[PDB]
């Protein structure tokens, strides 16, 4: 029941806000919470959130952040860290543009 | 900012209580993701406490019912209590913030 | 978690190769970073990211190892980097640190 | 409510394509992917439905050539609804 | 390279059957959507349905119940066929994949 | 669904850029494709979406999309560009097609 995260890059080619879009599926029986880092540094990112949709046995959500135009391509790391209270399992996903 | 400064009573009793306080400055507590850890006298460590940003907490095993970790909002403070200090928790307590922002730690002796 | 470093110590000319080898039971995926001692100043992190670099961490590491098996390979040992150096795991919440190695300049 | 179609990828320099669909009025749609605007050459495979009590939404992953993505090839992700009657679509362009 | 050639009657009599096949030299019917198209002398076109590749089919309302369109299966075929015609019905038709491929057309007059 | 094309026989010299546009009741969208009919041969697609190129289409045309008043220009008109062409719908199962334009090379 722990959580699988994945993040996607909603972006075109040319450089210059983008959106980040972090999925998390087969998830959370009551809840787990989802935080945004930039190269290991929080607090950096919020991302607007969602309520549960839940399938009766486990549910999935994602959330999306807008990053700033200038970071991409200038080799960031941006991560989804996705943490479960219950089964106390952490787990993360991490994205890079290409410079 | 990065600044923790970690502050305690620096000689215990062994059934006095025990309470350590870390001033965070930086980004806000309300951020989330807060730990409280020790080091042994040895080269052993081990996690002692977290408090969400939303007022939740975790305790570790072995010190259930103790640890009781607690954030002040307006202060941007957090603290731990452990109750009596039982003679074996000498070990160096830091504020880390898991794995971002490693502060000032600090022993605290316990003798009679 | 269980961890344990294969060697306490090491020593090691400037200039050269270093590594430390961490072990631990179970199977923690890629959640592990490295932390680097230094006596007498607040202690810092690094590799904070699962194997990926961390903000402002000099070039001379990254990451490696996976599952089971983790190692650090610092090349090019410069100034003061003689401290231990330590393994963390943050797989499963009850988080679980190793003890560290300590770097020698011979 | 005719539906919302977006595709993402995870990009990181085959590629996987992930065309989110949603907003079905009625429950009932089906997706078709194209390259270059020609339709039928890529096959992804269908995920059921979540059966959401808001609208039934769902999504495709489709594993699409990285050399085609070097290349600028576009890809999108088309829609059609025949109980709305109608089309929607989504354009991946990527970068060469 | 995925080319689509008409065929029926160049003919037919008023209120009688009239059948045109698409022959496809392509591809897959069970892939992508497929229709039929007309366009009158009068420079103008209209839609006349939808074949799903799945089964299943989608007509324009102003065609309504003369209207009758299937598929083959291993002859890559469809075929349209209309229960009543008129001589405002003479007009070329055109068979083509849903907005990519659309074959030469034939034209079809309606008369005695 | 309607369509509305109020444009015939418009000419061209050659190396000109000469647009053709589209207009319909409905906003319609990023929804329009646009077809090239040349006497004596199938007509082709080619104008994908508001404004891309089927593989194998000439980049010298260009279209722009909009919310009404959809638009294609011809540049830099070479030989063999003459043909009947069209705007065409895709918002909706039901289709429409305007009467189109004619290119002349005068
Ligand atoms: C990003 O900013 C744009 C600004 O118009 C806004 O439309 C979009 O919804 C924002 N997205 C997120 C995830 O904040
Ligand atoms: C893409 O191919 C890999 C190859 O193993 C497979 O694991 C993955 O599920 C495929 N994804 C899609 C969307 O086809």
């Amino acid at each position: 029941v722990a959580p699988e995260v994945q993040v996607l890059h909603p972006s075109s080619c040319t450089p210059s806000s983008v959106e980040l879009l972090c999925l998390v599926t087969g998830f959370s029986p009551a809840s787990a919470e989802v935080e945004w880092l930039v190269d290991g540094v929080g607090g950096l990112l919020v991302a607007s959130q969602s309520p549960a949709v839940r399938s009766g046995s486990t549910y999935s959500l994602s959330s999306r952040v807008n990053v700033s135009g200038t970071d991409w391509r200038e080799g960031k790391s941006y991560s989804c860290r996705v943490r479960h209270p219950a089964t106390n399992t952490v787990v993360e996903d991490h994205v890079k543009g290409c410079p | 900012e990065v600044q923790l400064q970690e502050s305690g009573p620096s000689l215990v009793k062994p059934s006095q209580t025990l309470s350590l306080t870390c001033s965070v400055t930086g980004a806000s507590i309300t951020s989330g993701y807060w730990n409280w850890i020790r080091k042994f006298p040895g080269n052993r460590l081990e996690y002692m406490g977290y408090i969400s940003y939303s007022g939740g907490t975790y305790y570790n095993p072995s010190l259930k019912s103790r640890i009781s970790i607690t954030r002040d909002t307006s202060k941007n403070q957090y603290y731990l209590q452990l109750n009596s200090v039982t003679t074996e928790d000498t070990a160096t307590y830091y504020c880390a913030r898991d794995f971002d922002v490693w502060g000032a730690g600090t022993t605290v002796t316990v003798s009679s | 978690i269980v961890m344990t470093q294969s060697q306490k110590f090491m020593s090691t000319s400037v200039g050269d190769r270093v590594s430390v080898t961490c072990k631990a039971s179970q199977n923690v995926g890629t959640n592990v970073g490295w932390f680097q001692q230094k006596p007498g100043q607040s202690p810092k992190s690094l590799i904070y990211s699962a194997s990926y670099r961390y903000s402002g961490v000099p070039d001379r590491f990254t990451g490696s190892g996976s599952g089971t098996d983790f190692t650090l390979t610092i090349s090019n040992v410069q100034s003061e980097d003689l401290a231990e150096y330590f393994c963390h795991q943050y797989y499963s919440y009850p988080l679980t640190f190793g003890s560290g190695t300590k770097l020698e300049i011979k």
